[PDB]
C-alpha cells in the first residue's frame, strides 16, 4: 500500500470503493431480505455469517488502512504527510458514520439471538457509496449512462424493499388469511417482487385490500408509487435535457440564423454557405464560438490554454522574435478563430490588409499564377502569412496575390486595431516593431 | 401603540399561527360535512377547535388591522392609517365575510350542520401567505416545496373523499357497486373504515390507478369521468412539480458538468496536450469541490454597489491595509481599490511572474503559498505566504529607477493560490481623485528603493 | 370598410368565429355517430347549423377585408386585400369548408376545415390575456377533451359497426332499455375513452381482431396523449418558477461567496434582508437588463416619461437643451440604499450627483444620530461637485454626512456621465459651468 | 468515383440502406419467432431477404468508397478510404452481418441486425436535414416504441410456445382451436399483451408458474423505464419548443411590470404593449446582433450586401466608394425599428447617424402640423452631411427638417464614429468623402472657415 492515496487519479482507489459500495449495498439488499423473509434459516447461517465478517472486514479495512493515506488540500497546498493525513480523518466527518456503523452490536447476538436488525447500524456508510458515484462520473465520459444505471437500481431497490415491507404485512396479517396478503404457493420473494412492482408503478390488478390495515397499506402504498413514478420521469427527463442541451442550443441558434435569412430574402447560395458553416462547425468544434466559452475561465486557465495551442507557432513568426513575451501573450490571448469554407478568399488581390493570419487545421493556396488561379504555395496547419500587414499604418498594405482556402480552413487572426491597443501598454516592443517595419518596408 | 413589522420574524410565527386552523377548517370541515358521523360523535372536540379558530380569526383580523407597510421607505406607525389602508382592500372583506356568525343557524340545527361554517374557508390568503414566507424563509426550499405539493395534493384527495361519500350518501349506501357499501353493516359501517375507504377510493381515482369498482349509473358514470380528468391534471402537475425539484436541485452541477464538457470539447478539437488537459480539468474539479467555483465578478453583479462596496471593504480592506506603501493612504482612496482588486487562481507549479517580465500587477496572497523561485526551476528562496505581497514597488513606476518595471525574481505557485490582482491601470485610475496621494504613493516608493536601490 | 388583425374588432371576431368551428367539431362527431342526437334534436340542429353557415360566410367576408402590412403601413384597398386573400390556402380551405354538400350528417364534415381560425383565437387569447398559464391549462383540458368525445364517437360507431351486445367489448344491446338512452350512450362511450386515453382500461377486453388492433391504437394514443399532458404541464410549472428559481440561485450564489470568503455575520445579514426586501417588494429583476430588449426610441420615451419632470426642477438644468436633458436621462442610474446607508460621508470625493425620489435622506452630524435636515422626495445634492468648476473652494468633497432614514431609490448622475453628455452640446457645457460658478459665487468660492 | 458523406446521394443511400435494416429487425424477429409467417410466405421472404443481402453488399461496397475530411478537404484516395475504413470496427459489424449463415429457423439471419448503425445515421442525417425536427423526433420515438412492443409481442410468443400453449392462463391460449390457430390473431394478440404490459396497464390474465412471474416482472420494469424515458423526451422536447415564447414572454412580464412601477402614463404604456404585440406578431423577437454574433465576418459581409449594398451604393457619398470600403459600411450598419408616429430626428437635434430605409415608409414634416414635405420610401436615405461633418458648415451638426414615421420602419443606422472607423483604412477615401460633402455644402449652403 502506498503511503498517500491520490484519489484521483488513484483507480486503485476506484476499486476500493468499488469494493466498500459492494459490501455497502450487499447490507442495504440483505438486512431487509433476511429481517423479513425466512432465508436466513439454520442450515444456511454460516454462509450468511461469512458474507457477514467478510463486510464487516472490508468495512474495518476501509476504515483502518485506506482512508487515513488519502491526500486532501488544507488551504490549497496539497497534503502528502502520513500523519496529518490520519488525523485529518479522524477529525473528519466520515469518521463518525464509518464508527458508527462499525459498531459490533453482533455481540447482542448471545442475547436476543440472530436477529439481523443488529446489523442495520451499517447501512450508515453511505458516504462511501456516494463518492464511489462521484468518482465514477468523474472518470466516465459520458455519465449519463451511470445516472440512468443508478436510477434504475433506485427504483430496483425501493421495489426490494415494498416486497419486504409486503411480505413483513403478510406475516403480520396471516399467511393466506384474506385475499390481499400472499397467499404462500410459490416463490415468495418472487411474488411479493410481483406484487412490490404491480402497486409502486401504480399498475394494480392485484386482490383488492379487504381490511383496514390493508387498505391502508395499499393506499400509502399507491401514494408512495405515484411519487416513485414522478420521481422517475423527473430523473430521465433531467437526464435527457442535460445530454441534448448543447446541440438543442445550436440547433436553436442555427434556427434563428435560418428565419434571419428567410426574413431578409437572401439567396440559397448564400442560405446553403451558412448552413455549411453550422454544419462544419458542429462537426469541428461541437460549439458555436470558442470566445465565449474561453471568455468564462480565469486569466491563468486562459493564458495556458492559449500558450499550448499558439506560442510555438508566434514563437516561430520572425516578425515577433525581438518582442517580449508578455506582449506576446496578450496577442495570445486576444487571438480570434475563423473559420472559411472551400474556395473562400482570405486575402483578395487588391484589397486592403489589417491582419495576421494563423492557419491551424486548415490549408489555404497562394494564387500567383499568370491568369491568377495557378498556385505557388499551399500553406498547410501551423503556417503565419500576411504579418508584415500588423504594423502598417492607415491604408498602407495592400494584399498583393489571392490567396483562397482549399477546403475548410481554420484560421486565426489578430487585428491591426488589436495589436494597437495591445502595443499602447508595450513600448519596448511597440519600438522594436517599428524599427522592424522600417528596416523591412 | 405596537405595530408589528411585517418582515419580522414575530410576523412569521402569528403567519404559522393563522395558517394552523386555516388549514384544520379547511380540511375538518369539509370532513365533518360530508361524513355525518364526525360532527356527532365528537362535538365537544369541535366546539373547542371551532372557538379557537375563530378567536384566532379575530387575533388575524386584529393583527392585519396593525401590520405597517412601506411608503417613501418608511414603516407606517399611526394605527389610524393602517386602520384605513386595511378598510380600502379586499382582505379585510374577505376577513369579515370569514367571520359571518353563522352559527346562530349552526344552534338552530341542533350542531349537526357544519356546512354553515364553510365561509371559514375565505382565509386561504394567510395559508398561501405562510407557505410563500416559509418557502423564501426556510433552508430546504425543494423540501418545502414537496411538502407543499404533498399537502395541496391531500387536500384535493381528502375533499374529493367526502366528495365520494356525499355523493354515496345521495344515491343511497350499498344500492349499488359504485356506491360506497351497506353501513349497516358492522364492518362498513366503522367511521375510520368510511374514512379510509373513501380516502382509498379518492386516491385511486385522482392518481388514475382506477382499481375501483366501475359505474352502474349515469350520475356515476359522469362523476367518474370528471374525477379522471381532474386526476390526469392532477397526475401531471405532480410529475411536473417533481421534475422541476429534480431539475432545481442539480442545476449547478448540470452548470459545472455543462463546462466541464465545453472545456474538454475544446481541449479535444484544438488538440491540447495531455498534461495541460488534466491539469485544467484536476483545476476546475477543485475549484467545485471546495466550494469556490462561481466567478466572484458575476456573483456581485447583482448587489447594489453600496453592498458591493461593503462587502469588498469586508473581505480586502484589513488585507490591503496591510500593504507598505498603502499604509497612509486616504480611507475613499483604499475603498477605491479594495473595489479594483480582481481576484485569480492559481495551480501548482504556475508562474505568478517571471524575471524580467513588465511589471504592471499587484498580487496580494490570500489562501495560498508562493515560492520565490531562480530561473532554473524550483529552487525555493523565500516562501511567500498568506498575507504577503508582492509587486508593489514595479506598479508605482517611480522616476529613475534601474529596475524600472522589471520583475526582480521568479515567482511560483507550491499549491493552490488565490491572489488579489491591482492592475497598474486600474491604481492610475484610483488615483485621479487624489493627486495628493498619487504623490505620497511616489515619494514612498522613491524613498524605498532610494534606501534599497537608486 | 377594412379591419386589422391588431384591434379588438378582429378578436370579437374570432371569438365569434371560434364559437361555431368549436360546435362544428363537437357536435358533428357527436351526431355523425350516435344517430339519436341527429334524430331527435333536429329542429336545433338546424338552427344552429344556419347559424354556423352565417358565420362561416361572414368570416369569408372578413377575411376579404382583413388588412395586412406591406412597408409598414395597413393596405386599405379592397382590391389588394381581395387578391391577397385570394392567393393564399386558407382561401381554398374556406370554399371548401362552405361547399354546398347539403343537397347522415357526415357530408357536413367539410367544415371541420376551419380550424385556423380557432388556433388563432387560441393564440391571440395567449398572447392578449393576464393569465397565460391558466389559459394554457384551459386550452390542454379542451384539446384532450375533444380528443376524449372523439374516440368515444369512434368506439360507438365501431361497435354499432360490428354490432351492438354481439361482442363483451362492443357498446350493449340497445334494445334493453336500459342501454337504449341517449344518455348512457354517450356518457358510457365517454366513460369508456377516457379509460383507454388515460391508460388505465378498466373496460372490458376486446375479443375480435379488429377490436384488439383499435385497443391497441387507442393505447398507443393515450400514451403520447398522458406524455403531451405531462410535458405542457411540466413546462408550464418550469415557466411558472423560472424567476423565483433564478433569485434563489442567485441568493445561493452569493451566500456561498460570502460564506467563502468569511463576510461577518452582520453584513451577511444585511445582504439577507436586502434580499428579503428585494423578494418581498418584487423588485427581483434590475431596471439595466430589463431595459435592453427595448428599443432606443421606446427606450428614450420611457426614460422622458420617469425622469423629466425630475430632472426640469434641478435649479442647473433649467434652461438646459431638451436634447441634452434626454441624453441626460439616458445616463441616469437608479440605485436603492438601505435604512442607515451613508450615502456621502464628510470628506470624501464627490463624483455623483443624487436626486430623491420615492425616499428620505437626512443630513446627520459628523457621524451622529442628531440630523440637522431632512431630505423629501423630489430633492437633490451634489449638484456642484461633479460640475468640476475651476477654483473651486470646496474641491470636489463632501461636507455633510447624509443617512438614509428608509429605503430610498436616489437617481445618481456620475461625473464622467456628465462628461460624455457634455460632449455634443458644448454651450451647454459652458452654461452649465457658468451656472455652477455663479452659484459657488453665491453661495461659497 | 468517391461517395461525399455531406451531398445528397449519401442520403439517398441512407434512405435505401436503412430500408431493409428496419426490414430485417421487425420481420426477422417476427418470422423467427411466430412459425406460420416463415413457413407461408416463404417465396416472398427469399425475395426481399435476396434484396436485404443485395443492399447490404452494396453498403460494404459504398461504406468502402466514402470521404471523410481530413486537414478540411474531403479524401479521393480509394486506397486511403479502404483502409480507414478496414480499421474501424464498422468494417468488422458489417462482416459479421454478412456471414453466409444461410429453412425454417430464420435465427441464423439473426446477424443481420448488427447494421444498426445506418439506420441511426438516416434517422440522424434526417433529423438534421429536415424542418420539422420536433415532428421527426416524435415520429422517431413512435417507431422505436414500435419497435419495442413488436419485440415484445415476438418474445412473448416465444415464451408462450416455449412454455406450452393453452397450459397455464398466461400463455397464449391453444392454437389447436381455430379461433386462436389463426396467424393474424396470434400477432395481433401478442401485440395487444406487449402494449398492455409494456405501458404498464397490466389488464392481462395474471402469472402462475414463477418463470411467468418473472418474465411479467423484468417486462414490468422495462415498460416503466422505457416509458418513463419516452415521457421525459417529450417533456424536453415541448420544453424546449415553447422555450423561445417563455423567454419573450417573460421579457414582456419584467417590462410590464417596471412600467407599472415605475408609473408609466397609460399612453406610453399601450405604445409598448403595442410594440411588442407586433413583435411576436411578425415573429421580429429575435435580435440582428444576437442572431449574427457566432458567424464569421465574412458570411456577415454576405448576409449584410444581400440587403445593404444596393441601398447604400445610391449614397451620393458612397456612389464611387472602394468595394471593401461598402463591405466595412454594410458591416457597420445597427438596424433601428420605430412605431408609427416616432419621430427619428427634430430640428435642433443633434446629428451623429446616417439612416438606411429598409421596408418602411417615412416623411419630412413640418414643425406644427403633419405636413409631409417629402415621402421618403424603401431604398433611400437621409444624414449622410450630419456624419460627414464638413469644416464650415452653417448647420453644425444639427438636422434641417423633421422626419417621423409613418407606419413600421426598419431604418439601418450608419453612425458617425463607425463610418470614421471604417475609414481608418482607407484615407483617400475619407478625403474623397470629405470633398464630396463641402461639394454638396458648397452648392446648398457653406461658410469658409
Ligand atoms: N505573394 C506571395 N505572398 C506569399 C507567398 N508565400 C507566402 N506569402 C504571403 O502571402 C501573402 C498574402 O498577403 P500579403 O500580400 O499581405 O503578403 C503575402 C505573403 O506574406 C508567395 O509565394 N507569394
Ligand atoms: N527580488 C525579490 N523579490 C522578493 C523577495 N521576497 C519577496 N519578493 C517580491 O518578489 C518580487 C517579484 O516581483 P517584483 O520584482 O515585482 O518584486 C519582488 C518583491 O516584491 C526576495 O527575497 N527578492
Ligand atoms: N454642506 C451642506 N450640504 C447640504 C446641506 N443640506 C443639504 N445638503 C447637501 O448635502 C451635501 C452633501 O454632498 P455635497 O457636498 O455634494 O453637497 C451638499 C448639499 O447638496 C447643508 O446644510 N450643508
Ligand atoms: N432639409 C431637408 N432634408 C431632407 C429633405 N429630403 C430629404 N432630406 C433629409 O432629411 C434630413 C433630416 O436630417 P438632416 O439634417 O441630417 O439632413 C436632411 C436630409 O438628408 C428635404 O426636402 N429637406
Ligand atoms: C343494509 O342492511 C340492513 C340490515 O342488514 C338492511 O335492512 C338494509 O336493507 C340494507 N340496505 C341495502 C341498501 O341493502
Ligand atoms: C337484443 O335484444 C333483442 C330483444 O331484447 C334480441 O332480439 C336481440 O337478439 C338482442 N341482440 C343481441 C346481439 O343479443
Ligand atoms: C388443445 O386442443 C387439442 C384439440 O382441441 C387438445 O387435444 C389439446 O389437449 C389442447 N391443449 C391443451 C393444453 O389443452
Amino acid at each position: 500500500l502506498p503511503n498517500s492515496i491520490d484519489s484521483y487519479t488513484d483507480r486503485l482507489y476506484l476499486l476500493w470503493l468499488l469494493l466498500v459500495t459492494l459490501a455497502y449495498n450487499w447490507n442495504c439488499c440483505f438486512i431487509p431480505l433476511r429481517l423479513v423473509f425466512p432465508y436466513q434459516t439454520a442450515d444456511n447461517i454460516h454462509y450468511w455469517l461469512i458474507a457477514d465478517i467478510i463486510c464487516d472486514i472490508i468495512y474495518l479495512y476501509d476504515m483502518l488502512f485506506i482512508q487515513p493515506r488519502l491526500q486532501f488540500v488544507r488551504g490549497g497546498d496539497i497534503i502528502v504527510d502520513s500523519n496529518e493525513l490520519r488525523k485529518h480523518y479522524r477529525t473528519s466527518t466520515k469518521f463518525q458514520l464509518d464508527v458508527a456503523s462499525i459498531i459490533p452490536f453482533d455481540i447482542c447476538y448471545l442475547f436476543f439471538g440472530f436477529n439481523p436488525m443488529f446489523r442495520a447500524n451499517r447501512m450508515l456508510k453511505y458516504t462511501s457509496f456516494f463518492e464511489f458515484n462521484h468518482h465514477l462520473e468523474s472518470i466516465m465520459d459520458k455519465a449519463y449512462i451511470y445516472r440512468v444505471i443508478r436510477t434504475t437500481g433506485y427504483l430496483l431497490f425501493i421495489l426490494h424493499i415494498n416486497a419486504c415491507v409486503y411480505y413483513w404485512a403478510s406475516n403480520y396479517e396471516g399467511i393466506g388469511t384474506t385475499r390481499w396478503v400472499y397467499d404462500g404457493e410459490g416463490n415468495e420473494y418472487l411474488r411479493c417482487y410481483y406484487w412490490a412492482v404491480r402497486t409502486l408503478i401504480t399498475i394494480g390488478g392485484l386482490p383488492e385490500p379487504q381490511t383496514l390495515f390493508e387498505i391502508v397499506f395499499q393506499l400509502l402504498n399507491f401514494f408512495s408509487g405515484v411519487f416513485v413514478f414522478s420521481s422517475l420521469i423527473g430523473q430521465m427527463r433531467d437526464v435527457i435535457g442535460a445530454a441534448t442541451a448543447n446541440q438543442n442550443y445550436f440547433r436553436a441558434c442555427m434556427d434563428d440564423t435560418i428565419a434571419y435569412m428567410n426574413n431578409y430574402s437572401i439567396p440559397k447560395l448564400v442560405q446553403k454557405r451558412v448552413r455549411t458553416w453550422y454544419e462544419y462547425t458542429w462537426d469541428s468544434q461541437r460549439m458555436l464560438d470558442e470566445s465565449d466559452l474561453l471568455k468564462t475561465l480565469p486569466t491563468t486557465v486562459q493564458l495556458a490554454l492559449a500558450i499550448d495551442v499558439n506560442f510555438s507557432i508566434i514563437s516561430k513568426v520572425d516578425l515577433f522574435k525581438g518582442c517580449d513575451t508578455q506582449m506576446i501573450y496578450d496577442m495570445l490571448l486576444r487571438l480570434k478563430s475563423v473559420l472559411y469554407l472551400p474556395g473562400d478568399f482570405v486575402c483578395k488581390k487588391g484589397e486592403i490588409g489589417k491582419e495576421m493570419y494563423i492557419i491551424k487545421h486548415g490549408e489555404v493556396q497562394v494564387l500567383g499564377g499568370p491568369d491568377g488561379t495557378k498556385v505557388l504555395v499551399t500553406l498547410k496547419a501551423g503556417s503565419v502569412f500576411g504579418e508584415i500587414s500588423l504594423l502598417a499604418a492607415g491604408g498602407g498594405n495592400r494584399r498583393t496575390a489571392n490567396v483562397v482556402a482549399h477546403g475548410f480552413a481554420n484560421l486565426l487572426t489578430l487585428d491591426k486595431k488589436t495589436l494597437q491597443e495591445i502595443l499602447v501598454h508595450y513600448p519596448d516592443s511597440e519600438r522594436i516593431l517599428m524599427k522592424k517595419a522600417r528596416v523591412l518596408l | 401603540a405596537i405595530v408589528v413589522d411585517p418582515s419580522s420574524n414575530l410576523y412569521y410565527r402569528w403567519l404559522t399561527a393563522i395558517a394552523l386552523p386555516v388549514f384544520y377548517n379547511w380540511y375538518l370541515l369539509i370532513c365533518r360535512a360530508c361524513f355525518d358521523e364526525l360532527q356527532s360523535e365528537y362535538l365537544m372536540l369541535w366546539l373547542v377547535l371551532d372557538y379557537s379558530a375563530d378567536v384566532l380569526y379575530v387575533l388575524d383580523v386584529l393583527v392585519r388591522a396593525r401590520t405597517g407597510f412601506l411608503e417613501q421607505g418608511l414603516m407606517v406607525s399611526d394605527t389610524n392609517r393602517l386602520w384605513q389602508h386595511y378598510k380600502t382592500t379586499t382582505q379585510f372583506k374577505l376577513d369579515v365575510l370569514s367571520l359571518v356568525p353563522t352559527d346562530l343557524a349552526y344552534l338552530k340545527v341542533g350542531t349537526n350542520y357544519p356546512e354553515v361554517r364553510f365561509n371559514r374557508l375565505l382565509k386561504f390568503s394567510r395559508l398561501f401567505e405562510f407557505f410563500d414566507r416559509t418557502e423564501t424563509r426556510t433552508n430546504y426550499p425543494n423540501m418545502f416545496r414537496i411538502g407543499n405539493l404533498v399537502l395541496y395534493i391531500l387536500i384535493i384527495i381528502h375533499w374529493n373523499a367526502c366528495i365520494y361519500f356525499a355523493i354515496s350518501k345521495f344515491i343511497g349506501f350499498g344500492t349499488d357497486s359504485w356506491v360506497y357499501p351497506n353501513i349497516s353493516i358492522p364492518e362498513h359501517g366503522r367511521l375510520s373504515r368510511k374514512y379510509i375507504y373513501s380516502l382509498y377510493w379518492s386516491t385511486l381515482t385522482l392518481t388514475t390507478i382506477g382499481e375501483t369498482p366501475p359505474p352502474v349509473k349515469d350520475e356515476e358514470y359522469l362523476f367518474v369521468v370528471v374525477d379522471f380528468l381532474v386526476g390526469v391534471l392532477i397526475f401531471a402537475t405532480i410529475v411536473g412539480n417533481v421534475g422541476s425539484m429534480i431539475s432545481n436541485m442539480n442545476a449547478s452541477r448540470a452548470e459545472f458538468q455543462a463546462k466541464i464538457d465545453s472545456i474538454k470539447q475544446y481541449m479535444q478539437f484544438r488538440k491540447v496536450t495531455k498534461d495541460l488537459e488534466t491539469r485544467v480539468i484536476r483545476w476546475f474539479d477543485y475549484l467545485w469541490a471546495n466550494k469556490k467555483t462561481v466567478d466572484e465578478k458575476e456573483v456581485l453583479k447583482s448587489l447594489p454597489d453600496k453592498l458591493k462596496a461593503e462587502i469588498a471593504i469586508n473581505v480586502h480592506l484589513d488585507t490591503l491595509k496591510k500593504v507598505r506603501i498603502f499604509q497612509d493612504c486616504e480611507a475613499g482612496l483604499l475603498v477605491e481599490l479594495v473595489l479594483k482588486l480582481r481576484p485569480t487562481v492559481f495551480s501548482p507549479g504556475d508562474y505568478i511572474c517571471k524575471k524580467g517580465d513588465i511589471g504592471k500587477e499587484m498580487y496580494i496572497i490570500n489562501e495560498g503559498k508562493l515560492a520565490v523561485v531562480a530561473d532554473d526551476g524550483v529552487t525555493q528562496f523565500v516562501v511567500l505566504s498568506d498575507g504577503s505581497y508582492f509587486g508593489e514597488i514595479s506598479i508605482l513606476n517611480i522616476k529613475g529607477s534601474k529596475s524600472g518595471n522589471r520583475r526582480t525574481a521568479n515567482i511560483r505557485s507550491i499549491g493552490y493560490s488565490d491572489l488579489f490582482c491591482l492592475s497598474k491601470d486600474d491604481l492610475m485610475e484610483a488615483l485621479t481623485e487624489y493627486p495628493e496621494a498619487k504623490k505620497a504613493l511616489e515619494e514612498k516608493g522613491r524613498q524605498i528603493l532610494m534606501k534599497d536601490n537608486l
